[PDB]
């Protein structure tokens, strides 16, 4: 087994990003705006 | 200007220059009250109109 397969370096590492978006197209199938108001307002 | 300006935001004020407004909807109100009071009253009587006549001393 190698090192790289069992062990992680101290300084290597990963990191969680967030967001908020919107997705345009769909062929219909999207968010109800009337019960979805933060996608109107966005 | 060069900045960067996010799309789905609520375009809040960022920096120096930006702008807001204010509803003031101010509404105060504050009372206060106290009260005291103290009532004191006494009358007292005795008489004979007629005295024995084993009595008439005292
Ligand atoms: C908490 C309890 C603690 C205990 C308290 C103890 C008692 C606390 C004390 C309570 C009694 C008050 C004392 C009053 C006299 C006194 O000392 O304080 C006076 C100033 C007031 C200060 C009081 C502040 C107290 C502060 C408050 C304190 C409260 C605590 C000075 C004074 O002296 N002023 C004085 C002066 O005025 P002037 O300045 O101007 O000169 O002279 C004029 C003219 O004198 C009169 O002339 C008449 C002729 O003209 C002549 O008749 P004649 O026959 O000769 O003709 C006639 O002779 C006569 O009565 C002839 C004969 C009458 C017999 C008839 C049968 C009655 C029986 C009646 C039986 C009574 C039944 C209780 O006598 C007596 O045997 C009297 C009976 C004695 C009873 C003894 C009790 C045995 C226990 C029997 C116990 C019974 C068991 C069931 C001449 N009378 C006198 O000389 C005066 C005096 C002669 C004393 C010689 C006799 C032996 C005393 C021998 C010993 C007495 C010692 C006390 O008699 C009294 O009353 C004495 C009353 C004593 C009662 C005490 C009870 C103790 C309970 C015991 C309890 C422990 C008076 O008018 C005037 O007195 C008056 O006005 C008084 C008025 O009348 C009567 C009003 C009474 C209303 C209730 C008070 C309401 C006041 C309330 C407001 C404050």
């Amino acid at each position: 087994e190698r090192i790289r397969d069992l062990t992680s370096v101290q300084g290597v590492r990963e990191n969680s990003l967030i967001g908020y978006g919107l997705v345009v197209g769909l062929d219909g199938t999207g968010d109800q705006t009337t019960q979805t108001p933060f996608t109107t307002q966005t | 200007n060069y900045g960067y300006q996010p799309l789905f935001e609520d375009r809040r004020p960022r920096n120096i220059g930006d702008t807001l407004t204010i509803v003031l909807q101010e509404n105060v109100s504050a009372s206060k009250s106290s009260s005291a009071n103290a009532s004191r009253d006494g009358k007292t009587s005795f008489g004979f109109d007629t005295v024995p006549r084993y009595l008439q001393g005292l």
